[PDB]
């Protein structure tokens, strides 16, 4: 397996993953010391569910979207991503780029709307089992907006052939339901 | 009356470290990014600051400076990922005490912040 | 920026392995934690902390090829287990990558052909950066069982390029190899 | 008096698994690789096997075939990696009783050998 730049890139990403796990071992041994054995167990399970989703996402034959979500927090953004896959695993390869692209657009609208003092969190949920649509996207955000007026264009005027079903935005939260066909 | 500021982007550890000192007679101040940390340094003027160096959005090494442009007396202990030797130096070369690579033993942090900040 | 379309497929693949290994560690902890084997878990964790420490060490040696090689080793199909330490904190071994990496794969192949496949074969490789002359010294400490130790006699009787295989002894269940680079 | 074979490449999972089954009145047997495993299945003819499928060297679906070539009534529980659907169904058709992905609750593992250990 080669190309020295590419090789340097994987080595680098595996290094990020490493830190994440070390932080987790930090939460594990930290409580492990304060003798809170029921939290440690609690955490571990949360860990197994995040890992459980990462997997699923890595099995939708949608590599460009998976790579974006798995690396998003390893880049200098102003919010953290938590994603989950609702429904069984399907072959959404016919949707990879559409999604990947749509997410890029929503992703920076956010990184140009969120305050930078607030602890910003964004949860994206990819549903593969809807009865009427082939795929709906849910985005739940909590934090602070500096330029909330940035979501304007996409509010009145949507984005491509994606039915933006709902888009609510309050003081510190933002809800978006986008459907795909 | 000894002030300590915790600055990590992960709640868990932030809550953890808190409860830790939240025990040894220390008034503790939390924070999730550099922009918030300053304001606290600026407003409540902490004694020691344990600063996470790899927080998305912040150049700890940058807020490290700022933090000193506000009170150089500032006693800052950096929490790092193991192997970031240059960041550690540049930092200790900016005015910090000693790095602590994660996952650090929960023991020696209270210990070490004691022999660094008697209460 | 738009990502390469291989980096894409090779990260997911790789992280899927690292995920599973990290799930095996969670099995050791949660399992043994349930047995209330309380402090072994501490033992087990530092055990983990250490490894990661070399994973980072090897990485910062400026030898991306040797590294990627060593990191993905147990995610491939070999018949011995690889463990690697980096003794003496980090230097710049860029000139040494392609060589060590090229040499190792060779060696590794030999072990896969020499060791028996019923035994638990474990190989430890050590990179030493602290030594009067010999910019870097490679150590190979292996134990298990060989079904054709004679696959080694050759490089033993011929060496490899401009590298001095200092010690190279094959016993009944172990093997020690020292290779210096200056 | 009931035999159980633990086939996982990692000592911890092995030591654990049995430091669990002995305390449930069983005869434990460990195996680090397909080959050692097959042998045991030949000489100690166990009642149930716990087979890791991500063991390097030998393919967990080839030693399953082989384990059954020895004992058509061999009882095997596979320990897989999450998301490997395709493997569960392949080794299920080869006579695998059920699967457990890692990590697992050491308690529903017990209920498992118990549910498949014949009368
Ligand atoms: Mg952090
Ligand atoms: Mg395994």
């Amino acid at each position: 397996i080669s190309d020295t730049a590419l090789t340097n890139e994987l080595i680098h990403l595996l290094g990020h993953s490493r830190h994440d796990w070390m932080n987790k071992l930090q939460l594990i041994k930290g409580n492990l010391s304060l003798q809170k054995y029921d939290r440690v167990f609690e955490m571990i399970e949360e860990m197994v569910i995040d890992a459980k989703h990462e997997s699923k996402l890595s099995n939708l034959k949608t590599p460009h979207l998976a790579f974006d979500f798995l690396t998003f927090n390893w880049k200098t953004h102003y919010m953290t991503l938590e994603y989950e896959v609702l429904g069984e695993i399907k072959d959404l390869s016919a949707y990879d780029q559409k999604l990947a692209k749509l997410m890029r657009k929503l992703f920076h609208l956010f990184d140009q709307a969120v305050s930078r003092e607030s602890e910003n969190h964004l949860t994206v949920s990819l549903q593969t089992d809807h009865p009427d649509r082939q795929l709906i996207l849910y985005l739940d955000f909590h934090g602070a907006f500096a330029d909330p007026s940035a979501f304007d264009d996409i509010r009145q005027n949507g984005y491509e052939d994606v039915d933006i079903m709902r888009f609510e935005i309050t003081s510190h939260e933002c809800l978006i339901e986008i459907g795909l066909d | 009356n000894e002030k300590i500021l915790i600055v990590d982007d992960q709640s868990g550890i932030r809550i953890l470290l808190n409860e830790v000192f939240n025990k040894e007679g220390y008034q503790t101040f939390q924070a999730a990014n550099g922009l918030q940390a300053l304001d606290i340094v600026t407003k409540e003027r902490p004694d020691l600051v344990l600063l996470d160096m790899k927080i998305p959005g912040m150049d700890g090494i940058e807020i490290l400076k700022r933090m000193k442009v506000i009170d150089e007396n500032i006693r800052v202990i950096i929490m790092t990922a193991y192997g970031e030797l240059d960041m550690i130096q540049e930092s200790k070369e900016l005015g910090a005490l000693t790095h602590f690579a994660k996952p650090f033993d929960i023991d020696e942090i209270r210990d070490a912040v004691k022999k660094y900040l008697p209460l």
